RNA sequence: UUGGCACCUCGAUGUCGGCUCAUCGCAUCCUGGGGCUGUAGUCGGUCCCAAGGGUUGGGCUGUUCGCCCAUUAAAGCGGUA
RNA sequence: UAUACGUUAAGUGGAAAAGGAUGUGGAGUUGCUUAGACAACCAGGAUGUUGGCUUAGAAGCAGCCACCAUUUAAAGAGUGC
């Protein structure tokens, strides 16, 4: 479960996700990696849990890189309550997410893992996904 | 049916009595007989072959011992390497490697005495075993 | 208090241990049984087999179930008896370490000086049995003109047993339950010497006046550097000596 | 693709060389009966090999028995060969050649008397 | 049957077909059988 | 369902529960027909098709709900201000 | 009830996702392939060895490690039961 140490502003707008991505458009810290082709937030428990989905069907699987970090927050009025009053309160921490940006990483491993890998990450996140490596 | 059975020791039971109770034959005569003609290194764990035919009548079949069986009394040790390629823990001689080719020739497939020490060294390849 | 309640406690243990004990059993049932499922109904009782001495025993069974599954759960019994009298043992283990521990600690305690009872405080509050510098030998007079260094406390003991000399000098302690840990900078002087550490280990023991107490004399090359202060010895001598006096200074 | 054009080469070579050999079937035995074979052979010094049909034409045209499971004795032999074969009768012992002679299943026989 | 949407194979054995238009899985092991609903 | 918004209704839209009267959906409680089973049998679990019919009487509580007694093939979940 | 070219066959059109699928159409890349491929049928599918460790037992297949050599056309120190 990430999160940002210090932050200037524990409340935020949320914002627009318009666009393709700006950069990590493209695997080069690994070899195998997965990108997206949608566009959404994404928050710590759902990497934590692709995270430690890969490495459990890896077991020693040479490395990683996750390419984000859930920067921003995210609010909640607390339940069954009337509008207005102040914004709510935060709630957790949330990745934002263009398409064509990659998510996921790996190296040291074989083609075949990483992709059945990638596969059980992207079925525990919410959007459509594609297998991508390195040129 | 084979049977990994040390020499001198026959008829001790759990394992080698059920080993023939399904074939319902005199499991102790038969393995004193064993003892008779094995009269040999108690603890060298022959491999025994038996056929019984429909009407009782038994036929066995002593032969030499395991490849890991000559290695350890060669090492003089226990147990191979419980990792090996990770920790060798093992070494015997090239000329016992020697010794236990011609020793073993006469079962075998390789005709050649240099394709059985290669058998041999991939088994202690598997064992954990290095060679001198 | 702490010393006693883990007495106490590897009692409780000890006599909880002496109720679940059925392992042997199951596996020599087990082992019949693989070796007589083949005149075995499914559904049975019992079953007069013999032992590999050849006695006749009558081991029930499952009438449901099937002689493999009964066998197989004759080794999951002995399999978890086995787990628990483990887990057991290792607890014994651990507590009596700690017995042990605080045992020659209370020694030192009795055979202590304030400048040890400084360092031995901070020594549990390490262990965090508690809550809140290169000074580490004290020595006297010897044999041979000879100076021979001690600690009253455990670390101070370590301290000079592993960095205050070299492998092949040697090291006089008890050859008994507890005592301090002492010897001269490369302890190789006369049997004069050798005797007269034995007076300096019998003054700082287990039992203080105890007029049969042998000490142990070991090369440092063997003293083993295995809870703290643990040391065990090999390449040891030991003699028959007794306490002393102030002369031991 | 050059890798079969040197097999059938090498194969029409050794062909050439020899002067005895025979062509039997493999089909209906155990790899024991046939190492069996192999090892009485290996102390004949009479080589033994397996092919395919067509590489084997190939070779032999640089021929009705060639069809079907195939394999071939070479002795630079026939009485090993019928031996074994009096012993397990699951075997073609189909034809045989000699100095380039085509060699009948009686003539192999006579040569194995 | 195992009625479900994420119809798959399972082993090796496991064959997919259509059947009036719609998905299954044959198998000889019956617990590995499938179909879509 | 708890709710959020305030769109009709404040020149009046009567609001819980119960009685009588029923009616509809099916995500079926029973009955019917099947697949799988860690389905021996008897009983079961789960899933599928099926809404034709049926789906208890009492004690306590205003109660709904719920607990309890005794039955039943079963004592269904909901909509209709 | 037009013309020409194609597509779909679900009444899609005429309601919706994750995900799933030898659905079909079009482009494209690529392996094998009449010195004979894919499927099917026939036969073989072995030896050190039951690879060793662990295990009461683990013998290709509880699990750890390794996964070599021989007959070899080939057989994995083993794909699934």
């Amino acid at each position: 479960m990430l999160l940002p140490k210090r932050v200037k502003y524990r409340r935020e707008h949320r914002g627009k996700m318009r666009g393709r991505a700006k950069g990590g458009t493209e695997v080069h810290f690994g070899e195998f990696g997965i990108q997206a082709l949608e566009a959404s937030w994404i928050t710590n428990r759902q990497i934590e849990a692709a995270r430690i989905a890969m490495t459990r069907y890896m077991k020693r699987g040479g490395k990683v890189w996750i390419k984000i970090f859930p920067s921003k927050p995210y609010t909640a009025k607390p339940l069954e309550v009337r509008m207005g009053s102040g914004k709510g309160a935060p709630e957790g921490w949330v990745a934002v997410v263009k398409p064509g940006k990659v998510l996921f990483e790996i190296s040291g491993v074989s083609e075949e893992v990483a992709r059945e890998a990638l596969r059980l990450a992207s079925h525990k996140l919410p959007i459509k996904t594609k297998f991508v490596k390195r040129e | 049916v084979k049977l990994q059975i040390p020499a001198g020791k026959a008829n001790p039971a759990p394992p080698v009595g059920p080993a023939l109770g399904q074939a319902g034959v005199n499991i102790m005569g038969f393995c004193k007989e064993f003892n008779a003609r094995t009269a040999d290194q108690a603890g060298l764990i022959i491999p025994v072959e038996i056929s019984v035919y429909e009407d009782r009548s038994f036929t066995f079949i002593t032969k030499t011992p395991p490849a890991a069986v000559l290695l350890k009394k060669a090492a003089g040790i226990e147990s191979g390497s419980g990792e090996p390629n990770r920790n060798k823990v093992a070494t015997v001689k090239r000329d016992k490697v020697r010794e236990i080719a011609e020793t073993k020739m006469p079962d075998l497939n390789a005709a050649d005495v240099e394709a059985a020490m290669r058998m041999v060294e991939g088994t202690a390849r598997s064992m954990g075993i290095v060679i001198e | 208090n702490e010393r006693k309640k883990n007495a106490n406690k590897i009692k409780k243990l000890e006599k909880t241990l002496e109720y679940s004990e059925n392992a042997k059993e199951f596996q020599l049932y087990g082992e019949l049984l693989t070796a007589n499922l083949y005149m075995l109904k499914k559904g049975d009782k019992q079953a007069e087999v013999i032992n590999y001495e050849s006695p006749t025993i009558t081991i029930p069974l499952n009438p449901n179930k099937t002689p493999s599954e009964n066998a197989q759960a004759y080794f999951t019994k002995y399999q978890k008896a086995k787990n628990s009298v483990a887990v057991v043992e290792e607890q014994i283990r651990l507590a009596q370490e700690e017995i042990e521990y605080f045992d020659q600690l209370i020694q030192q305690l009795s055979s202590a000086s304030p400048r040890d009872i400084s360092e031995i405080r901070e020594e549990l509050v390490e262990g965090k049995y508690l809550r809140p510098h290169n000074p580490v030998l004290e020595t006297y007079e010897s044999t041979s003109g000879l100076t021979i260094l001690v600690g009253k406390n455990n670390r101070q003991n370590e301290y000079l047993t592993t960095r205050v000399a070299a492998r092949d000098d040697i090291w006089l302690h008890t050859k008994d339950i507890p005592g301090s840990h002492v010897v001269i900078r490369s302890s190789e002087p006369d049997e004069q010497t050798i005797m007269e550490a034995a007076t300096i280990a019998a003054y700082f023991s287990k039992a203080k006046d105890s007029s049969s107490v042998p000490v142990d004399y070991t090369k440092i090359r063997h003293v083993k550097k295995p809870k703290p202060g643990f040391v065990t010895y090999d390449s040891q001598h030991t003699v028959f000596v007794t306490p002393d006096a102030d002369t031991v200074i | 693709i050059e890798t079969k054009k040197v097999v059938v080469e090498e194969i029409a070579s050794k062909l050439k060389e020899s002067k005895s050999t025979i062509i039997v079937d493999y089909r209906g035995l155990n790899v024991s009966e046939v190492t069996e074979l192999r090892k009485q052979l290996r102390e004949a010094n009479v080589e033994f090999k397996v092919y395919k049909n067509t590489m084997t034409r190939r070779a032999v045209e640089q021929n009705d028995f060639l069809t079907g499971p195939n394999a071939i004795a070479f002795s630079t032999p026939a009485k090993v060969l019928n031996d074994f074969a009096k012993n397990h009768e699951a075997l073609e012992i189909k034809a045989g050649v000699i100095e380039g002679k085509v060699s009948t299943v009686e003539e192999v026989k006579a040569l194995a008397e | 049957m195992k009625v479900r949407p994420s119809v798959k194979p399972i082993c090796e054995k496991c064959k997919v077909i259509r059947r009036k238009g719609k998905v299954m899985v044959i198998c000889e092991n019956p617990k590995h059988k499938q179909k879509q609903g």
